[PDB]
RNA sequence: GUAGAGCACUGAUAGGGCUAGGGGGCCCACCAGCCUACCAAACCCUGUCAAACUCCGAAGGGUCCCAGGUGGAGCCUGGGAGUGAGGGCGCGAGCGAUAACGUCCGCGUCCGAGCGCGGGAACAACCGAGACCGCCAGCUAAGGCCCCCAAGUCUGGGCUAAGUGGUAAAGGAUGUGGCGCCGCGAAGACAGCCAGGAGGUUGGCUUAGAAGCAGCCAUCCUUUAAAGAGUGCGUAAUAGCUCACUGGUCGAGUGGCGCCGCGCCGAAAAUGAUCGGGGCUCAAGCCCAGCGCCGAAGCUGCGGGUCUGGGGGAUGACCC
RNA sequence: GGUCGCCUCCUAAAAGGUAACGGAGGCGCCCAAAGGUCCCCUCAGGCGGGACGGAAAUCCGCCGGAGAGCGCAAGGGUAG
RNA sequence: GCCAUCGAUCAACGGAUAAAAGUUACCCCGGGGAUAACAGGCUGAUCUCCCCCGAGCGUCCACAGCGGCGGGGAGGUUUGGCACCUCGAUGUCGGCUCGUCGCAUCCUGGGGCUGAAGAAGGUCCCAAGGGUUGGGCUGUUCGCCCAUUAAAGCGGCACG
RNA sequence: UCCCCCGUGCCCAUAGCGGCGUGGAACCACCCGUUCCCAUUCCGAACACGGAAGUGAAACGCGCCAGCGCCGAUGGUACUGGGCGGGCGACCGCCUGGGAGAGUAGGUCGGUGCGGGGGA
């Protein structure tokens, strides 16, 4: 839940170069510094894949420096559907808002039913400190018919963890099913 | 939001500063009352008469007169004659006109 | 042969262009009276030395150069500094 | 069948299809997705076939999302008549898409039925397409 | 106030939440409690769309001032016109069918009038380039350098095996080279070899037995180095008989997914064929790098003509 | 067959202008107050409360920048 | 005359007269390929042919024979679109005569699968060498019908 | 020449909404009265006049806090003036200059001019 990856800055060099030359361009910031920087696009991609916003990476910058850094945004190539920047949040002592995901626990009765569980929201917003982040946030969807849900105001928060969104934030339902007999009226409509 | 108030201010007020005369304008607060002439180009006040500063008492337009009289004595000395009556929030009538009648007779031109 | 049961047009038309816009700019040189914006409305505001006519026409009332201002919420006007 | 309930217009201009999607280009609901590869006017016809197509494969179960909506009306001249006396008559909706919007999406169904069905859904669309698994990137954006 | 973008307005919009009302059932009705895998206004969240939507908004474009700019620039007055069928191409739109050597506008360009010159086989308008005249001199452009046909069968480095190159799509494939990621592995793997691979199936059943193998009927329990109420073959049927499977053996690599380059199929026409032809395969094809050279009426050299300007003349004639 | 003049909007490619039997709408009137001026006033809509009285008549309260109104189509403008 | 002002669906709205509809195959002249009908050409919506998908049918079994909803092409026979050659003339249907070429093959030849027992048939592949009848009806092309046949192919050639 | 108040402009929400607190010496406001001037399609609500018993409750001034609203980089990208290249073609790509919108970090409970009155 804690992980790392070589940083390094960068000026004049153009980000097309950068690109083309298997590095990803990216941005290092909190209310106090702001530095152009690098790093490995496939570096970056293995480890961006498991952290995610979700946990902290730590920049091991060329000055022997190793930054908490939560990743902020992500830009993508639209067309090609492929990072082509990235955001680096320096952590700082103080609280922070971030996502933190959310883990769906216990089979619904609406999915036995037949139903599926819309899983509305995947993280949830979220202000608490570095050094005391979570992780897996559980929640009981067992209890969740069809034609249920529950909010972000019904969830465990560990301590010292703060309800960042609306609490009437609608955070999963359960759904009825694709049905091939819909069909049916849907061609007698 | 606005009250009426604030409307009619705008209202008379933006009338006025269209005609680029000097500005004479009026203050009428419940117990005393103050005008002052203002150069709307520049933004600044070029002379000032009022019953507060007059240190003057003795039933309102009676005085409110006399503020008006002793406004033009200031004006006319700096060369002010031409002026714009600034009516403010308040219909021309009893207090604010006793004030333009001594100004007039003072020597102001309006 | 050919030409068949085609069809028409229940419209088909426009108005003559009007020719709106500003007319002389910021540091332009004008006599008194030329026209500085027509406008269908106050698009522009009457400013220091212009009038407005019947039609939101702005002209100058002096020989002078013209100079604009947007003061926000209040709109923006077209004035005239007359010279020296 | 889709088509806009009301309408401010009835007949509206060709346009081009410059550049790529505008955005709608990350998964945002379900686990797959099908994403266009090169832009197209896609028929109401061809979106609702795809659907059924899905809906088929996995005869009851999961649910399916769709991300396009044909909203732009589509204009055609009877056959045999020459040009001019006015433009053509609408005639259906089409939606237009463009390299990396993501038209559909799944959820609640297992990886190997997801993939058959947005397979089989890629075949009905006039246009070339891709399947795409949601990741840390599309829950970043 | 466009391209882009955006949803604050006017509308559109999928899912969810929330929630007036509407519908089905219940209570049963007189009013009220209704509870609702239905329909759904307003509203909220996710996610979008618009020439006649815009909280936003470039690049550009326009005009003014100052500066450069002496040009077959510019401005004023007047004499003479011709033109008022345009077209192609690039770009931006409308119409059309995101057809047309289509049509209608806008910016630019060329043909028109440069059907004069080089290239593109051939070819107004594509690439190169604006032809005063002469030369058996030179340099370059585009495009080229194996022969027709001027110049490298030049030099490195890759790819292609289809004559691809030498003109097509969805989509199909153990083509081929190159990058990856994922399990397997000598804690002897993959391929085959291989002893083994009894059912108390006394299948719940079956009827001229329809006792594992028409009969999609809990779809048993055993001895374990491993043997399923069955992956199969002679059956409406007993025999027979493969597979699963562990077991050694073998000894060193094997399996699956993704991306890129180049290629394969999909690919049927009417007088005789063909990339212009011959012909071409570590190329005479594709891609990367370098050094040469060929070549137009462009540019240069030499001679001459004529127009204009500026000098000369310390004068016309003439001269530079 | 449709059209023929005028106005509004788009097409129109961020100055002006710009075509098509391109996409949408209007006009051929009107007002002695719907004109001039001085003075005063501020909408629509929502929620709450209120005999007859309702979704909506008139009254009270709180909210509200303009989504109302401006004779007429549309645009622009507009409660300073 | 001057000044003010009135009479215009002069609405074909820059308004030809104060005052005006048709017809010609009985027709004529000047022009136009600036412009239609034939044919060519570009296009390929329509037309014909071939594919991709595999919903479902076929007792059973997606693929013997079939192929929902949709998607991609080839051809240039049909009807069109456009108006590029031709209006100082490119004669227009059917028949006859003579053909020749294409192959997406009607027959004959060679094959694969088959829900192929055999005989037959179905479907697909190869193959253009040759063959592909005579009548009734209608100007007919097309089409129906009679009698046969191995078969009674379809297209191009200015619908030769 | 520092502080508070009053009138008045300018910048036009970083200034606003909302919340909590503070202020009556002075100013200002509500306040007191309807004789007079003036006034209400009814009402001294408003406008107006004569006042000063009361109060800062309202309003206003000044603070404080970031829920709302508002402002909002850097970095990157879209698009693009100009110059090019690849592909039969649909469309892509390169150099050069310019460069958003959204969003991220973050900012904000105003700042200033002229005059008047009162202070230390
Ligand atoms: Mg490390
Ligand atoms: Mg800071
Ligand atoms: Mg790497
Ligand atoms: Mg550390
Ligand atoms: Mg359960
Ligand atoms: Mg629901
Ligand atoms: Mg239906
Ligand atoms: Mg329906
Ligand atoms: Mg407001
Ligand atoms: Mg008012
Ligand atoms: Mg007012
Ligand atoms: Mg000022
Ligand atoms: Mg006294
Ligand atoms: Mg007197
Ligand atoms: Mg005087
Ligand atoms: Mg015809
Ligand atoms: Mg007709
Ligand atoms: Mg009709
Ligand atoms: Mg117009
Ligand atoms: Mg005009
Ligand atoms: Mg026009
Ligand atoms: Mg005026
Ligand atoms: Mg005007
Ligand atoms: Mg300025
Ligand atoms: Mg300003
Ligand atoms: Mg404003
Ligand atoms: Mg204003
Ligand atoms: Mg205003
Ligand atoms: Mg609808
Ligand atoms: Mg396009
Ligand atoms: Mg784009
Ligand atoms: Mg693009
Ligand atoms: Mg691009
Ligand atoms: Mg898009
Ligand atoms: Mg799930
Ligand atoms: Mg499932
Ligand atoms: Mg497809
Ligand atoms: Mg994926
Ligand atoms: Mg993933
Ligand atoms: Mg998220
Ligand atoms: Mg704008
Ligand atoms: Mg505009
Ligand atoms: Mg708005
Ligand atoms: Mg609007
Ligand atoms: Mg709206
Ligand atoms: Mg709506
Ligand atoms: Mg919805
Ligand atoms: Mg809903
Ligand atoms: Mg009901
Ligand atoms: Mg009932
Ligand atoms: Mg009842
Ligand atoms: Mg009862
Ligand atoms: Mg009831
Ligand atoms: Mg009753
Ligand atoms: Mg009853
Ligand atoms: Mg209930
Ligand atoms: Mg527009
Ligand atoms: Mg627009
Ligand atoms: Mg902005
Ligand atoms: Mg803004
Ligand atoms: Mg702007
Ligand atoms: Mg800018
Ligand atoms: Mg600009
Ligand atoms: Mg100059
Ligand atoms: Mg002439
Ligand atoms: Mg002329
Ligand atoms: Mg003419
Ligand atoms: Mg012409
Ligand atoms: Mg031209
Ligand atoms: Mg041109
Ligand atoms: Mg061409
Ligand atoms: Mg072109
Ligand atoms: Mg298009
Ligand atoms: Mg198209
Ligand atoms: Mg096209
Ligand atoms: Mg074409
Ligand atoms: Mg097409
Ligand atoms: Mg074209
Ligand atoms: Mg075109
Ligand atoms: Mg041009
Ligand atoms: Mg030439
Ligand atoms: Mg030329
Ligand atoms: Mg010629
Ligand atoms: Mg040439
Ligand atoms: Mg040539
Ligand atoms: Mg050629
Ligand atoms: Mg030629
Ligand atoms: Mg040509
Ligand atoms: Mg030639
Ligand atoms: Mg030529
Ligand atoms: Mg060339
Ligand atoms: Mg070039
Ligand atoms: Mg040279
Ligand atoms: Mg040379
Ligand atoms: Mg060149
Ligand atoms: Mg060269
Ligand atoms: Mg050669
Ligand atoms: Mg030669
Ligand atoms: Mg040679
Ligand atoms: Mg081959
Ligand atoms: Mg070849
Ligand atoms: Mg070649
Ligand atoms: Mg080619
Ligand atoms: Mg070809
Ligand atoms: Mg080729
Ligand atoms: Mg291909
Ligand atoms: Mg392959
Ligand atoms: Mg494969
Ligand atoms: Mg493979
Ligand atoms: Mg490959
Ligand atoms: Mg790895
Ligand atoms: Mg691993
Ligand atoms: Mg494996
Ligand atoms: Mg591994
Ligand atoms: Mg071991
Ligand atoms: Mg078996
Ligand atoms: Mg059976
Ligand atoms: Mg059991
Ligand atoms: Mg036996
Ligand atoms: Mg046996
Ligand atoms: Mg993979
Ligand atoms: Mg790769
Ligand atoms: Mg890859
Ligand atoms: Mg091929
Ligand atoms: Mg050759
Ligand atoms: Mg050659
Ligand atoms: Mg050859
Ligand atoms: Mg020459
Ligand atoms: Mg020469
Ligand atoms: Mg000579
Ligand atoms: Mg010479
Ligand atoms: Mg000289
Ligand atoms: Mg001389
Ligand atoms: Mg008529
Ligand atoms: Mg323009
Ligand atoms: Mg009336
Ligand atoms: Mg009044
Ligand atoms: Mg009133
Ligand atoms: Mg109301
Ligand atoms: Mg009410
Ligand atoms: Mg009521
Ligand atoms: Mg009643
Ligand atoms: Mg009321
Ligand atoms: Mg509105
Ligand atoms: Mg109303
Ligand atoms: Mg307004
Ligand atoms: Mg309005
Ligand atoms: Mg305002
Ligand atoms: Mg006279
Ligand atoms: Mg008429
Ligand atoms: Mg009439
Ligand atoms: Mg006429
Ligand atoms: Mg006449
Ligand atoms: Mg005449
Ligand atoms: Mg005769
Ligand atoms: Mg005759
Ligand atoms: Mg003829
Ligand atoms: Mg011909
Ligand atoms: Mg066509
Ligand atoms: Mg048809
Ligand atoms: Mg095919
Ligand atoms: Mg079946
Ligand atoms: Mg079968
Ligand atoms: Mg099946
Ligand atoms: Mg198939
Ligand atoms: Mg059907
Ligand atoms: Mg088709
Ligand atoms: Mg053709
Ligand atoms: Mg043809
Ligand atoms: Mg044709
Ligand atoms: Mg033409
Ligand atoms: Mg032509
Ligand atoms: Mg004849
Ligand atoms: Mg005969
Ligand atoms: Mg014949
Ligand atoms: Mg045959
Ligand atoms: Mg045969
Ligand atoms: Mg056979
Ligand atoms: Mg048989
Ligand atoms: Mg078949
Ligand atoms: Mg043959
Ligand atoms: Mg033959
Ligand atoms: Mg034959
Ligand atoms: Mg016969
Ligand atoms: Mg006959
Ligand atoms: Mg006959
Ligand atoms: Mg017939
Ligand atoms: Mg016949
Ligand atoms: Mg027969
Ligand atoms: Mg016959
Ligand atoms: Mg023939
Ligand atoms: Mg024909
Ligand atoms: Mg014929
Ligand atoms: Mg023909
Ligand atoms: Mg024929
Ligand atoms: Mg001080
Ligand atoms: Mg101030
Ligand atoms: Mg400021
Ligand atoms: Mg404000
Ligand atoms: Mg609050
Ligand atoms: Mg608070
Ligand atoms: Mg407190
Ligand atoms: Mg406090
Ligand atoms: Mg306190
Ligand atoms: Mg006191
Ligand atoms: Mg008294
Ligand atoms: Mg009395
Ligand atoms: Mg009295
Ligand atoms: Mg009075
Ligand atoms: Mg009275
Ligand atoms: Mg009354
Ligand atoms: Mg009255
Ligand atoms: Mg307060
Ligand atoms: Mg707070
Ligand atoms: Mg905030
Ligand atoms: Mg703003
Ligand atoms: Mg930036
Ligand atoms: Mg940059
Ligand atoms: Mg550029
Ligand atoms: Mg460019
Ligand atoms: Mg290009
Ligand atoms: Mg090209
Ligand atoms: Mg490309
Ligand atoms: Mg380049
Ligand atoms: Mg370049
Ligand atoms: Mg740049
Ligand atoms: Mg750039
Ligand atoms: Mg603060
Ligand atoms: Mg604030
Ligand atoms: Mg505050
Ligand atoms: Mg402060
Ligand atoms: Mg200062």
């Amino acid at each position: 839940m804690e992980y790392r990856l070589k940083a390094y800055y960068r000026e004049g060099e153009k980000p097309s170069a950068l690109r083309r030359a298997g590095k990803l361009p990216g941005v290092m910031y909190n209310r106090h510094l702001n530095r152009k920087v690098y790093v490995d696009l496939v570096e970056f991609d293995k480890v961006f894949r498991q952290a995610s916003i979700h946990h902290v990476i730590v920049l091991e910058l060329p000055d022997g420096q190793s930054l908490p850094t939560l990743v902020r945004q992500v830009n993508l190539d639209k067309r090609r559907r492929r990072p082509e920047h990235v955001d680096f949040f320096v952590l700082s002592d103080e609280p922070v808002e971030m996502y933190v995901p959310l883990r769906f626990v216990g089979t619904p009765a609406g999915v036995r039913a037949g139903g599926v569980l819309q899983e509305i929201h995947r993280d949830i917003l979220v202000k608490v400190s570095p050094r005391n982040i979570p992780e897996f946030i559980e929640v009981d969807v067992s209890g969740l018919e069809i034609g249920d849900s529950l909010h972000a105001s019904d969830l465990k928060l560990p301590p010292g963890v703060e309800l960042a969104v609306s609490p009437e934030e609608t955070i999963a339902a359960v759904v009825p099913p694709e049905d091939v007999e819909k069909l049916a009226e849907e061609a007698a409509a | 939001r606005l009250t009426a108030y604030e409307r009619r201010k705008f209202r008379v007020r933006n009338r006025i500063k269209r005609t680029g005369r000097l500005r004479l304008s009026v203050f009428r607060s419940l117990k005393h009352i103050y005008a002052q002439i203002i150069d709307d180009e520049k933004g600044v006040t070029l002379v000032s008469a009022s019953s507060l500063a007059l240190k003057l008492k003795g039933n309102k337009t009676e005085v409110a007169r006399q503020v008006g009289r002793a406004l033009a004595e200031k004006a006319l000395a700096l060369g002010i004659k031409q002026v714009a009556f600034d009516r403010g929030p308040y219909k021309y009538h009893g207090r604010v006109k006793a004030l333009a009648e001594g100004a007039r007779e003072g020597g102001l031109e309006f | 042969a050919h030409k068949k049961g085609l069809g028409s047009t229940r419209n088909g038309r426009d108005s003559q262009a009007k020719r709106l816009g500003v007319k002389r700019y910021e540091g332009q040189v004008v006599r008194a009276g030329n026209i500085l914006v027509r406008q269908r409305g106050t698009r522009f505001k009457p400013g220091k030395n212009v009038g407005m006519g019947r039609d939101f026409t702005l002209f100058a009332l002096v020989d002078g150069v013209v100079e604009f201002q947007d003061r926000g919420r209040l709109g923006r006007y077209v004035h005239v500094r007359p010279l020296a | 069948m889709l088509m806009p309930r009301r309408m401010k217009y009835r007949k509206q201009q060709r346009g081009r299809l410059k550049g790529a999607t505008k955005g709608g280009d990350y998964v945002a609901f379900g686990d797959f997705g099908l994403v266009a590869l090169e832009p197209a006017w896609i028929t109401a016809q061809q979106i609702e076939a795809a659907r059924v197509a899905m809906v088929r494969h996995f005869r009851r179960g999961g649910k399916i999302f769709i991300r396009i909506f044909p909203d732009k009306p589509y204009t055609k001249k009877p056959l045999e008549v020459r040009m001019g006396k006015g433009k053509g008559n609408v005639e259906g909706y089409v939606a237009v898409v463009k390299p990396g919007r993501v038209m559909f999406e799944v959820a609640g169904v297992t990886e190997e039925q997801a993939m058959e069905a947005l397979r089989i859904a890629g075949h009905k669309l006039p246009i070339k397409t891709k399947i795409v698994r949601r990741d840390a990137y599309d829950e970043a954006q």
